[PDB]
């Protein structure tokens, strides 16, 4: 969980701290991160699902999931995936909501994003290089 | 003294109870008719029910209701009152009598009576409707008749009410 | 300046601000956060439809489902209360039941009306630039299409003003909503063909969109004589709001109205080279099949299966439906006389085309309506009530 | 022909189909209204704002989208819900569910201004009013259910529904504005829904209200009720038209100004004490004196815009005017009295006058500190705002001959010993029952109707139990089923609950059997 | 224009200075008034229209006209009539504006209002009843 | 407690809402508001539509109209530029000038597509329930509008892609803006023809809405050969933007594809009983006139009249015109084979209904284009060389 | 037939007609990219999110009326 924070790691350290991790060696090539960042808007709908889905069921299911209140926007990181389920959130609104619907505070992603029937997914896998790990 | 919830309370479920031995229309017409006599409107004979009256008389009208449809011709529930009388000859009667009445006391009595006595299911609903609005224009327009010409000192003695407080 | 205070707002003033903040709790003082949460849902979770509109009838408890107590505070001269069951011959356990499946408050009505308004105006100024009516029927858009269409924005109109006493008298707030958006839709569709009359006008040199022919054909033409005599009742001849909206929308609309919007004017557009009216008759029938929805809801799901009443309120409804259908027949056997007018077209407007769209009719009818509330009909016997009136 | 055709792009305006509506009604001789009135003059009008369905449709969902646009995006995000001061937080709950009832009963009077007109263009324009009606009972729920989703107390935001029926101010409000239209006179709904109704008195409910709610914190309400208003000038406009019909005839003309009059005392005697109570009671923040807001807009304004301007076609001045300035002065300062002792009746959080609205009360109401501002500090002191106090003020009225009596028309609380408004207790028996009535205006109307007014009063219904079971069996409570929803202070801590309320032991009393 | 201010007259007092002219015997009968009430919601084309129309060519017409700022919506007070023509704010807004665009945000009237072509007008007349 | 900031918002933070207010000057710095107020307005006033298109496009003074200046910063390898005059034959004073008269930006345009979009969903939810499909005629139904109103869709999605290169070369922002809502109509047209036949495969046990067969008779049927010929040129064996344009809508389009869509299968729905694809075809013809409004501003006001190279201009359009009016009268000779499979109807599918509606195509189209540019065109002669693909 | 048809309420949700899609272009030698690049590879890729015109107008126009209202409006 802790490493998936908006400021984990070289995030925390100001000054010099900073800057000599900033500038080592070792920094100066990407590494491999498993994990997705997803971006929601705030807005009446948004709120619900954050309070109710992502954080409720959705960290049940994945405790890695990290919530940050970046004022316009919610900032959600996370290993693996992220994914919200819109006949889950048109139960909790009350009001047709179709993932095309979910879409229009879903603001951005950094992963691999797709929706399939009512579900919309975020996750590391790199889809068509990835290879199955089961036949099932 | 003191009041039993306002929903459930053993004078409604007594009255329940009274009404599950209606079996005829006839028997129902009178019950229904009766307990209006005795129990709505300004005139009526009793206040001893007051807070349970209205869900009392919905529920004898709604076995009134049932009885009808269970035992009378269709023909019946279209034309007829469940006093055996003709329901437009009802309407005319009354329609009649209310302007034949010689003050706003006289109009608003019968006005009061026919409802009393033929309110549905005793009247078919559209027969009681349009004279109820019939007797409805009559009232108000001998009662808007010099609205503000009797003092209230006077009213209250035409009313006949029992003063029995006026602050100073 | 100005003579009255500029009144600093709390949200971005400062100082009103931070006295605000002062005073707001730190944690909420409940968790329940379901606007009206105690309503019973007819679906699987409580729609926000049913939260805006669910019990804002005040309706005491001798109103069978009203949550409040007492009498009202101020009733009409003689007693008649402000809402009560004098109302109706129907009867149920809870008048709130009713549920519009296309969950329809104030907001999605007019968002989808608002859709329809628009885009009419476009289609018509495209239609116009393409020159499209150059191809249609002259004998169908003037003799019959201008008429008889036009004298059937009466019957709509008529239908439209039926809801009046409706609005005022019925029991719930659901079934109020339901009541409304179908006098709207019907007084639309009335506006809707003088629209389309409106629009020929300008296209067609010498075609005259006055109402005074189709209002001379809707009053005096034998066609549609029984036509106006139902709705003439319907609307002015009772008061009971559940014999209204069944006898209109349940039975005369149903069988007479789709008739003649559906199997007569939309049809018969699609055999004459009419490419406008089908623009047209597509929103009456669509509207129709919303307010089906509903109306079949409140008279199907509700009064006809409630719990303690179901089959009280059947002895009414059949009695109605005898009632209403004998003059639906009746509007129809009139109404077929038209096809006296219109130019032949093999399975269209000969007796075999006639017969079946009238099978069609009374079969639909059938299915949607009488079998739900257990009134026996014989189909057969209904098409050849009418066919008495066409002619070979 | 089938080659040559005028191709100028053409469509069908509003107006074009409008011009026709007229021609739509037919002859016949049952095509009369079903409803009973006194006014049977000729009304053929004509329709101000031309209006068909499709456009009212396309005007009314181009005003929601804006709407619904700043709540639930713009405001959403800006945690607005939340940014309102807890006393018009509760006051909203108030507010928006009793006008939300006012609303609902405007759709039925309007149908019966629909089923009451004679002319097709009026039966059009009613129609759209009655649509109107509809969507302000919409918008007035969606206040309550936004408030109910973001703001620090949903309860009582999200159940007015039922517990509005626990409380003596509910009564009131089903006729001021509710039975008061549709249970009478149809054609007469454009005198006092219109003329009076939404003439003079919306403009102050709806209007001005959102002027508090800004100064408050609030910027939902006037998001919603600046639109829901937007209505009203078709509605007022309707109203005006039949009017003129009423005042062009001389036998409908005779009964105009006792409707009138009868119509304004009717709405004014309720909305009078009861807003200006929960504008100043209910906020912190204050926009002006109550009594300035009325003479603004219901003395001067309708009163000289419509009624002056009316006067030179023979419609007189309300005659109860003179007793409702007094009302407009004094009548909410008591019923603040009867709102803050019954306080666990209600629905709402309320909070006694700080020292500086004490300072603000007796600066515009000279004599507010010597009388009102008196009795709260006494209350504070005994208790009032602590659970472990055993204090409720309505026991301490009648341990000090400060009964409460309920007008048997009005409904309005009235507490003789200590008011400063327009009243006076009239106590009559009427075939073997009391009835107490509390002005000149009221007992006429009961005197001349009785089968019109026979309301049961929260003291008949409740006699004799105990308030805590009261307020237990109508749902007053919240979801712990314990903690009271409403509440005599504003803060976060020390809620109240079922058993403070029952180690008070208050039991209701039957105030006229003294008589 | 100053008695067609917000605060005007009675309004200027407080305490007892206000109640001694609110309860006097002339004031317990209502005035005739030549005024007319306009309340506008506040909104960008509203505003435009506030600055643009009627405090330029509507205040020099009639220059009786006030303008209040009330947070949430503008209140307008005139002597006779006040008039917004769609087809001019439109002009200005850039975009397509009929009248019945322009009621969008028109959120009260205290005198006779009605719309005739492109024009919104509200007016002390008494329209059916003066000549 | 979030590992970042909780950033104080400055339009309600009290401190920072007071820091912003110390610093914001107590008066406006200039007095003209309107954005972008230098644009000259082809209108009374300037209108949003341009305020927000207008010079979005950064061009230089070496393209006409442009306001910048100097080369481009990155250019293709070799030296194409990132725009330049290289990639039209037609010249203009000012690139910039074009107006749709619609007024168009992304908005508006995605607003009415929305308001299309939902009343299509329940018009077809009413339509379905309603069984209007019942009186279609199964072989207009089968093996005519399956088949080849299907086909057609392959006409409409080349002329959507034929646009891709009209997105990335085109000169100005308001042209590149009506080119890319074309695009998109096109493609939807194609999309609606599918969804039609999905929705009917839905009521008529045995239809098949696979495009195997529509695709089939596409690339190999005689009857749309010459049409698949043209829309594989116009789409890709050009690049000169203007030409795909103009060929594209204002020849090709205007004259094969409104007779196919308007006269074949629109019309030809209302004689045959069709009550369906009249609501289909209603979303095209608005489409075509649409975008017709814009192609017109740009070729005819703009491009043919242009104060400098007005004529210039008109010797490639009258080029281009001769070439596809010629690919168009091919692709209508084998068109009109088609009627050789639809049962005959006086007026409407025989000899004299043809050449009528032929007369309406060409007609139209050289009062709407070709007069115009000064192209001369004798319609008697277009219409018989259609003719002779018409068997008799 | 003319008188027996399925009444069931149905309309065409957009993955049903984006299923199509792929099937509408077809093969013609002149069938291939107008515009200079380095690669050639075969790029018969799916979409992920599946749209069709009328669909994509629906979802913007639902933003954008958000927006609007809350910069117009509040
Ligand atoms: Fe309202
Ligand atoms: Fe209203």
């Amino acid at each position: 969980s802790a490493h998936n924070a908006y400021n984990a790691g070289i995030m925390q350290k100001t000054g010099k701290a900073f800057a000599d991790e900033f500038f080592a060696e070792e920094n100066q090539v990407v590494a491999e991160s498993n994990a997705v960042v997803l971006v929601l808007m705030k807005s009446d709908e948004i709120d619900a699902i954050i309070e109710d889905i992502v954080l409720k069921g959705g960290k049940a299911k994945n405790p890695s999931i990290v919530v940050e209140d970046k004022a316009g926007f919610w900032w959600i990181k996370a290993d693996g995936a992220i994914e919200i389920d819109a006949a889950e959130a048109g139960e909790l609104l009350g009001k047709p909501f179709s993932v095309y619907d979910l879409l229009i505070n879903v603001s951005s992603t950094v992963g691999r994003a797709y929706t399939l029937g009512t579900k919309f997914t975020i996750t590391s896998e790199l889809m068509g290089l990835d290879r199955a790990l089961t036949d099932i | 003294a003191k009041r039993e919830p306002i929903h459930d309370n053993s004078i409604r479920t007594e009255w329940e109870a009274k009404i599950a031995k209606l079996t005829s229309v006839d028997q129902a017409t009178k019950f229904i008719q009766d307990f209006r006599l005795a129990y709505t409107s300004p005139f009526r004979k009793s206040y001893d029910i007051d807070v349970d009256y209205q869900y009392i008389e919905r529920k004898i009208e709604e076995k009134l209701s049932v009885l009808k449809t269970e035992k009378l011709p269709v023909a019946d529930l279209i034309t007829k009152a469940t006093t055996g009388e003709d329901a437009a000859a009802v309407e005319a009667t009354w329609i009649a009598k209310i302007k034949a009445a010689k003050s706003k006391y006289e109009a608003e009595r019968i006005h009061i009576e026919f409802r009393q006595l033929y309110k549905p299911p005793v009247l078919p609903v559209n027969v009681f409707l349009r004279t109820d609005a019939a007797l409805g224009t009559v009232l108000m327009e001998i009662r808007n008749t010099d609205y503000y010409g009797t003092p209230l000192e006077g009213l209250r003695k035409e009313r006949g009410v029992k003063v029995l407080h006026l602050q100073a | 300046p100005q003579s009255s205070q500029v009144t600093k707002r709390g949200l971005t003033d400062p100082e009103r601000a931070a006295i605000i903040a002062a005073a707001v709790p730190d944690h909420a003082l409940d968790t329940q956060r379901k606007y009206h949460y105690f309503i019973q849902p007819r679906w699987k979770r409580l729609s926000e439809y049913e939260q805006l509109s669910c019990y804002a009838q005040p309706n005491p408890d001798w109103i069978a489902g009203g949550l409040d107590w007492g009498d009202w505070t101020q009733k009409f001269h003689g007693g008649r209360p402000s809402w009560g069951n004098e109302s109706t011959e129907l009867r149920t356990t809870d008048w709130y039941r009713h549920r519009d499946p296309a969950r329809r408050w104030h907001h999605p009505y007019v968002k989808d009306k608002s859709e329809e308004a628009r885009y009419t105006q476009r289609f018509l100024a495209a239609y116009s630039s393409e020159g499209s009516i150059r191809t249609i029927d002259p004998y169908w858009r003037d003799e019959i299409l201008n008429k008889y269409f036009g004298a059937l924005l009466y019957s709509e109109y008529g239908l439209f003003n039926a809801h009046s006493s409706v609005g005022r008298d019925c029991l719930s707030d659901t079934i109020r909503q339901t009541a409304v958006f179908a006098a709207l839709d019907k007084v639309d569709n009335a506006q809707m063909i003088q629209m389309e009359r409106l629009f020929i006008a300008k296209l067609v040199p010498g075609f005259d969109a006055s109402t005074d022919v189709p209002k001379k054909i809707w009053t005096t033409d034998p066609i549609y004589s029984g036509a106006r005599a139902t709705v003439q009742e319907i609307w002015q001849g009772v008061q009971d709001w559940n014999e209204i909206l069944w006898a209109g929308h349940a039975v005369y609309d149903a069988t007479f109205g789709q008739f003649a919007r559906r199997e007569f004017f939309q049809r018969l557009a699609t055999v004459y080279g009419d490419t406008l009216t089908p623009f047209f008759t597509a929103q009456s029938q669509t509207y129709f099949q919303t307010t089906r929805g509903a109306i079949d809801d409140l008279f199907v799901y509700c009064l006809a299966n409630d719990s303690e009443f179901g089959a009280h309120n059947r002895t009414f409804l059949n009695a109605w439906t005898e009632h209403y259908l004998a003059s639906s027949v009746a509007a129809l056997k009139d109404f077929v006389g038209l096809y006296a007018k219109v130019e032949k077209v093999a399975g269209a407007t000969d007796r075999a085309g006639v017969s079946e769209a009238l099978q069609r009719v009374f079969g639909d009818w059938k299915i949607d309506y009488a079998d739900k509330i257990g009134f026996r009909v014989d189909v057969d016997q209904k098409v050849d009530a009418v066919l008495a009136g066409y002619k070979n | 022909d089938a080659l040559k055709v005028n191709r100028a792009p053409v469509g069908v305006e509003p107006q074009e189909v409008h011009k026709w509506l007229q021609s739509f009604n037919w002859d016949f001789k049952e095509n009369r209204t079903k409803y009973p009135t006194k006014y049977h003059m000729a009304n053929e009008t004509k329709e101000q704002f031309k209006v068909i369905a499709k456009e009212y449709a396309r005007m009314e969902a181009a005003k929601d989208e804006r709407q619904f646009g700043t709540l639930l995006d713009g405001l959403t995000r800006l945690g607005a819900g939340n940014k309102v001061h807890p006393r018009w937080g509760e006051t909203m709950k108030v507010i928006s569910n009793f006008l939300e009832v006012g609303e609902y009963n405007a759709i039925a009077a309007s149908a019966m201004l629909w089923d009451s007109a004679t002319a097709a263009e009026q039966k059009n324009g009613y129609l759209a009013q009655v649509l109107d009606e509809i969507r302000h009972t919409h918008q007035c729920a969606f206040i309550n259910h936004y408030y109910s989703k973001h703001y620090h107390d949903p309860a009582g935001h999200n159940d007015a529904r039922r517990t509005r029926a626990i409380g003596p101010l509910w009564k009131g409000m089903k006729r001021v504005f509710a039975d008061g239209f549709i249970s009478g006179d149809a054609v007469e709904c454009s005198v006092n829904l219109q003329l009076v109704g939404e003439a003079c008195f919306t403009n102050p409910l709806i209007v001005a209200v959102t002027e508090w709610a800004s100064a408050n914190g609030d910027e939902i309400t006037p998001t919603v009720f600046l639109s829901v208003e937007t209505d009203e000038l078709r509605h007022m406009a309707n109203g005006y038209q039949t009017v003129v019909s009423i005042a062009n005839d001389p036998a409908s003309a005779k009964f105009l100004n006792t409707d009138l009059n009868n119509a304004f005392w009717t709405q004014q005697k309720y909305f009078t004490p009861v807003l200006g109570y929960l504008f100043e009671y209910g906020s912190k923040f204050k926009v002006e004196p109550w009594v300035k807001t009325w003479n603004r807009w219901v003395y001067e304004d309708w009163g000289g815009i419509w009624i002056g301007r009316l006067g030179k076609y023979g419609v007189e001045s309300p005659a109860s005017l003179r007793d409702a300035k007094r009302d407009a002065y004094w009548a909410h300062h008591d019923l603040a009295l009867a709102a803050y002792a019954m306080w666990p009746l209600g629905f709402a959080r309320l909070a006694l006058p700080d020292e500086e609205d004490q300072a603000w009360f007796e600066a515009n109401y000279p004599g507010w500190a010597d009388h009102y501002g008196k009795i709260f500090n006494e209350w504070k002191k005994l208790g009032y705002e602590d659970p472990k106090s055993g204090f409720i003020p309505y026991q301490w009225l009648l341990a000090n001959g400060h009964d409460v009596y309920i007008d048997r028309v009005s409904q309005v609380p009235f507490i003789p010993s200590l008011a400063k408004g327009t009243g006076s207790l009239r106590v009559h028996e009427f075939n073997g029952k009391k009835h107490s009535l509390t002005d000149d205006w009221g007992e006429r109307q009961w005197l001349i109707e009785p089968e019109r007014y026979e309301c049961h009063n929260v003291f008949e219904q409740y006699e004799g139990r105990e308030l805590s079971e009261v307020i237990a069996e109508g749902h007053g409570v919240r979801s712990d089923g314990k903690t009271l929803i409403a509440q005599p202070h504003t803060r976060g801590d020390n809620l109240w609950t079922l058993e403070d309320i029952k180690r008070a032991g208050c039991v209701f009393p039957d105030p006229l059997a003294k008589f």
